[PDB]
């Protein structure tokens, strides 16, 4: 049989950050 | 598919003239000067905006080898076979030369390789970029090879592709004119009752495409066959003396294989206007706001009031001809204030409902958000689809706590939602068909920059009524929830109700409502209808709920 | 420039900083101009500094980028702050390009204890490349705001924005061109354009203010088209804006800049 | 499955008759006319709502192709699987014609691109654009194929995606009517339902599946009686909640139960009757009285007799720090009491929560203000949300609060004097099982709400010592 180079996925989920604002 | 079923698009089909028919149709004149015309196309614009149908129409017109390709279509299991399906259709073109290719939903597989870093997909980019330069170089110098290309997102195209199409053609949504020839092509091969006015359907229309306009058409289909179901019912009932909905379809079903002929219709223009209402453009799927069942025999007096309003929104919005010839942008900014419970809220309600626009209502500070930059914006987002949507009404609720006067102690959050509403209302980009209406309590905490001329310029008071006009509220309350006429301007005229707006006029009729009940429980216990003798009780138990009208009167 | 009245300081400055250097660069490198130019428009509302400001990308023949407040945040750390640094990559390979911000107070406001942290890096940012160690040759850089009291002291100096040109309320005579400019644009001669124009009802009027009058005379126009029409047609026309129609609006437009001395200063 | 398995749906199943049946069945007027009548149908609203049951009776009706597809069905684990999976539907689909393609869950394959950077993702939404395309143009006059999706949240799915569908239908919350319909159409095959449907507010399509599963069980313990239903309502909750505080749980307050029994409590058992009078419900009511005199006790009354469900607010509980979140907190109240309709909502401290907008306010108190304002036009009338207010201060509310329309009708909960205590004493002793005119000295002894923690605090004296009257001189002596 020969054997066979294959394209697939991946989970990754990168966490990224964020900026908030507050009140006087 | 034919150049009929593409309409609306008369720019389009100019420079494609040149563009696409001259390189293909053209091709002993390219010989002659040993040019090589090869030309790379980029259609976009909103989806449903017959990209793919204006490709096709081409197609078959021209008459040339034509290689639709999908882009997803490409893609395959192992390593080489995606990037060979792109090798393949290229190749394939150079030998077919002349040819036409179309690569649909080009963004699928041509996304920028910087952020969607992958194996594959930057050998798919690369492979792209690798073909289109085959075309140019490698056909014999008679035959051209066109690529066309289509994609709701230019944007996500990667530069190095983007740039290898020399036009780009943005197909917009369509206008009054481009409408109406939509529908023409569309209903082409129907039948047609001649009262079919397409003028009247193409200025009903405001933010639809060439894809809504078909659901109308398809509607309007289906109005017309009505008759021929309740008819095919009424045979169904007819063998057998659980809702109403559900006997139709158990009836359907019990027949299901018997075989009926439909007898054909024409399409009225009744049932067009039926399809129109029935359809929801793909525009106002999200952030738009229901039209109010108030109407102006909701609203009592106000005649001042009234009167500023329809010259200047509910005018422009349905002659906008007439206003246009003397010189009157079609864009108004309102802002009304007062006493609370006075009718802000109910006349902005009616102007909304009595000018048949778009609207658009926002709550307060309803478009506030915690995070940078996302309150701004919702504000941006909120004038894109107002503007797509044109004519549109923009009603800012309680306006007073969306945007606070900048002074030196607004802090940054609150002061860059202001400026986002400076620029949109009143900018570099253009807002025609947007009028705004801002209701608020306390006009002085706004910032001068929103009240000016072309952002909010006309203020109009919406005061206490007076004794003369709490008569006309009353009877206006009263008659939309059915004592005689003659009393009620009694009623409204006693001293009792000096100081009431035109919520306690509503308080004083459930007020009056409720001593009835009272009324006819004791006369029960030993036809409910409010007499004098109720009103009498309620003149008393409601006090006005404005105690210092001073407060609003100046401001 | 035939759509802007009066202002012929602020024209003849805006050309001397920004159109002169752009059409003929070869002149102003001869003495010693950079091909640079930052200038922050400021005054009162309503009294052209967005119109003067379009009608300068529209004459210089220029690319144009135009920034609507603080269109470039990002709730993101670093989103912000890249949008700036690839607005002026896309500006410096676009060479000779205008770069608008309306209403900048809002994308630059003065740093100090109380500014948030997330917008002092958007205020850094603007500072290194207006100024900074890299180029920005062949970009010019209009501010337009109320509150030039608000904005960075460090971005208000020579290099950054070097020039503030203050775009206050009309003169009476200056009501006259715009008043003018507006009707001629749009469509009474111009003897009754001066009347109405230096009418003492017309004090503290602003731009906004004269074409808010313009409209007010047209609303009056149609209001009189439309109770004659209908005694002409029920019992027994061409809608052109009257004498007496300016007369209507003269009574009805109040001026919008009710504290002038405010944005004055 | 049967059309009889869906019900309560009568607008849905009407709709779809003129889209879904007619392109399907009656194709042979389309070839007449020469017209492609390809239609596509999306199905959104709250989960649980018959969405896949809907779709499942309306194919066996019709007699056609019926293809059921679910969105986690396709997707593959190599490049081009994914993407083929869905080509395959479509191409039977057309092969098949006429034919019912069902996409259940499509908002999970037809999410928006823009946020999903992942190239199979980006291309499964082309590939469905693709698909449906095909359909519209490469099927026969006669032959017509329709395309069902249901999804839970409409506005999830791709703006592309959604526009291909040119019908869509929310199956929202079942009424009173239809949850009527829907124990009818379960229970059809085995009653006063009127008492049923009015005493599960709140309740889907599937909550009222498990209370017929759970009287079926329950009537297995030992025909279904109407009183095993009552029990097995109880049981099953909805996936807030009616309070069981009658009006036997209050002591005296007769003139402040009047007043709400025309207010509130009036308005809610008969509609009818105060439609006719036209008495049209304000927002609320605002009680104002002393802190311990039961006003949150006497809302849960209100809303036990009108069988509706009961949300309670702390006030200052929802003051967040960031900007847009203390008025999120409040419009996110009246969202979930539109979806729990009938409901009271009661607002406890409302005095720190809406403050008079005075020329000093900050500006962060005045958002939370212009919030309920504006949140308080969308209430009462023909809603089912009725809002109570409590504070022990009524006079530093904002005038445009107690207006008209709002919650400005204002009742006055009195303090227990000299009789009103006694009543509540019994009341409560009534409870937790002496007789009664040793109940009436303790509360004799010279609020409200002290009485009740003085009853069980006078019982912990009792463990550590049955209850008699000589153990509650000890305990009136350390509770205050
Ligand atoms: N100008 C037009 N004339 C006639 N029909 C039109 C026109 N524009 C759109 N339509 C019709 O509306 C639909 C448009 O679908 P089409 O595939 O052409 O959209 P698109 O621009 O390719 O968008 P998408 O990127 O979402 O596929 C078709 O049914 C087409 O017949
Ligand atoms: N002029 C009027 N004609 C008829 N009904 C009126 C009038 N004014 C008030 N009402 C009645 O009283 C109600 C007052 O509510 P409305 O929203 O109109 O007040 P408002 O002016 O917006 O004040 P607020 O600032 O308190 O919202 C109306 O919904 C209507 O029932
Ligand atoms: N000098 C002028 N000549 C002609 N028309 C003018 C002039 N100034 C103002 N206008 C008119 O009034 C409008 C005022 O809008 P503009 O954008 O110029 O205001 P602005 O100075 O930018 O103030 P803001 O700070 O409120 O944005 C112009 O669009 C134009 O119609
Ligand atoms: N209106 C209704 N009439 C009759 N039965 C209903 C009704 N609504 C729901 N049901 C029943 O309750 C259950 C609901 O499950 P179903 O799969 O149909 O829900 P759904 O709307 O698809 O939501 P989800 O996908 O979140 O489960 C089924 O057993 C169905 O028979
Ligand atoms: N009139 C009354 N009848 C019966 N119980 C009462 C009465 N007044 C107060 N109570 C008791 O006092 C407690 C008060 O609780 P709650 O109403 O939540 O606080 P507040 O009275 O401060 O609003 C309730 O648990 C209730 O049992
Ligand atoms: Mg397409
Ligand atoms: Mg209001
Ligand atoms: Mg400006
Ligand atoms: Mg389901």
């Amino acid at each position: 049989l020969l054997l066979l180079l294959l394209l697939l996925l991946l989970l990754l989920l990168l966490l990224l950050l964020l900026l908030l604002l507050l009140l006087l | 598919m034919s150049i009929l079923d593409i309409a609306g698009v008369d720019d389009t089909l100019q420079r494609l003239l040149k563009e696409v028919w001259f390189p293909l149709r053209g091709g002993e004149a390219c010989e002659k000067m040993g040019y090589r015309y090869d030309n790379g196309v980029l259609l976009h614009g909103p989806s449903g905006c017959g990209k793919t149908t204006l490709a096709h129409a081409i197609a078959g017109s021209i008459g040339v080898a034509f290689i639709p390709v999908s882009a997803p279509s490409v893609i395959g299991g192992t390593s080489g076979e995606s990037e060979k399906n792109i090798r393949d259709v290229f190749d394939e073109a150079i030998r077919l030369a002349p040819c036409l290719i179309f690569l649909d939903q080009i963004d699928a597989i041509a996304g920028r390789r910087e952020s969607a870093n992958k194996g594959m997909e930057s050998r798919i980019v690369a492979e792209i970029m690798n073909g289109m330069d085959r075309i140019r170089q490698n056909t014999p110098l008679g035959k051209n090879v066109v690529v066309l290309a289509a994609t709701n997102r230019p944007e996500f195209l990667d530069p190095a592709i983007r740039r290898r199409f020399s036009v780009e053609i943005d197909m917009g949504m369509p206008s009054e004119r481009a409408r109406e020839q939509i529908l023409r092509s569309l209903t082409r091969d129907l039948s047609l009752a001649d009262d079919i006015n397409f003028k009247e359907l193409a200025k009903m229309t405001p933010g639809y495409v060439g894809s809504d306009l078909q659901y109308v058409v398809k509607a309007a289909v289906s109005e017309s066959f009505q008759a021929n179901i309740d008819s095919l019912l009424a045979q169904a009932r007819a063998k057998h003396p659980v809702s109403q909905p559900q006997r139709d379809w158990l009836l359907l079903e019990a027949h299901r294989d018997e075989e009926v002929s439909w007898p054909s219709t024409k399409i009225t223009m009744e049932q067009f206007r039926k399809a129109v209402s029935l359809v929801q453009p793909a525009s106002k799927r999200e952030g738009f706001s229901t039209i109010p069942d108030t109407t102006w025999s909701h609203v009592g007096a106000l005649e001042d009031v009234r009167k500023k309003l329809e010259m200047s929104i509910i005018g422009p919005i349905k002659n906008p001809e007439l206003f246009t010839r003397v010189g009157i942008k079609p864009a108004a900014g309102i802002l009304l204030w007062g006493p609370p419970g006075c009718g802000k809220t109910l006349v902005a309600k009616a102007v909304a409902n009595e000018s048949k626009a778009n609207f658009i209502s926002i709550k307060g500070p309803e478009l506030l958000n915690k995070y940078v930059g996302e309150s701004e914006r919702a504000v941006r987002q909120l004038f894109s689809r107002a503007k797509s949507s044109a004519p549109c009404i923009l009603f800012f609720d309680q306006m007073d706590a969306l945007v606070p006067r900048r002074d030196d102690s607004l802090s940054d959050a609150s002061a860059r939602v202001v400026n986002t509403l400076l620029t949109e209302l009143d900018g570099v980009g253009d807002r025609s068909g947007i009028y705004v209406i801002g209701a608020t309590n306390r006009p002085d905490m706004i910032d001068e920059a929103i009240r000016r001329p072309g952002r909010l310029g006309t203020s109009i008071y919406v005061g206490l009524p007076s004794a003369e006009d709490r008569v006309k509220i009353l009877k206006t309350l009263y008659r939309n929830t059915v004592t005689t006429d003659a009393d009620l301007e009694k009623v409204a005229l006693d001293l009792r109700c000096t100081g009431f707006s035109g919520a306690d006029l509503g308080n004083l009729m459930q007020a009056a409502a409720q001593a009835c009940l009272e009324r006819v429980y004791t006369q029960r216990q030993q036809e409910p209808v409010i007499t004098m003798e109720d009103w009498e009780k309620a003149l008393n138990e409601v006090k006005p709920s404005v105690k210092d009208p001073e407060k609003y009167m100046h401001s | 420039w035939s759509h802007v009245g009066a202002l012929e300081d602020v024209r003849k400055k805006l050309e001397m900083s920004i159109i002169g250097p752009i059409k003929n660069p070869e002149l102003f490198t001869r003495v010693g101009i950079k091909p640079a130019a930052g200038i922050l428009l400021w005054g009162p509302p309503g009294c052209g500094k967005t119109l003067v400001a379009k009608a300068v990308a529209n004459e210089s023949k220029a690319n144009f980028i135009s920034i609507k407040g603080p269109e470039l945040l990002n709730k993101y750390v670093g989103e912000s702050e890249r949008a700036v640094r690839q607005l002026f990559s896309r500006a410096k390979s676009s060479a000779p390009c205008i770069l608008f911000f309306d209403q900048m107070d809002a994308l630059v406001p003065r740093r100090d204890d109380s500014l948030s942290d997330a917008s002092a890096r958007v205020v850094n940012t603007l500072l290194t490349e207006l100024d900074g160690v890299g180029d920005r040759s062949g970009i010019y850089v209009i501010g337009a705001t109320n509150r030039p009291d608000m904005i960075d002291e460090a971005i208000r100096r020579p290099g950054r924005l070097g020039t503030s040109i203050y775009v206050g309320l009309p003169s009476a005579e200056d009501r006259v061109k715009i008043l003018k400019t507006l009707y001629r644009n749009t469509v009474t001669t111009d003897a009754d354009l001066e009347k109405v124009a230096l009418d003492l009802r017309c004090t503290g009027f602003s731009g906004a203010d004269l074409g808010n009058l313009m409209q007010a005379a047209a609303q009056a126009c149609l209001e009189r088209v439309y109770t004659q029409r209908q005694q002409k047609r029920k019992e027994g026309i061409e809608p052109v804006i009257t004498m007496e129609d300016w007369e209507k609006a003269l009574n009805e437009v109040k001026p919008s800049v009710k504290d002038p001395e405010k944005y004055m200063h």
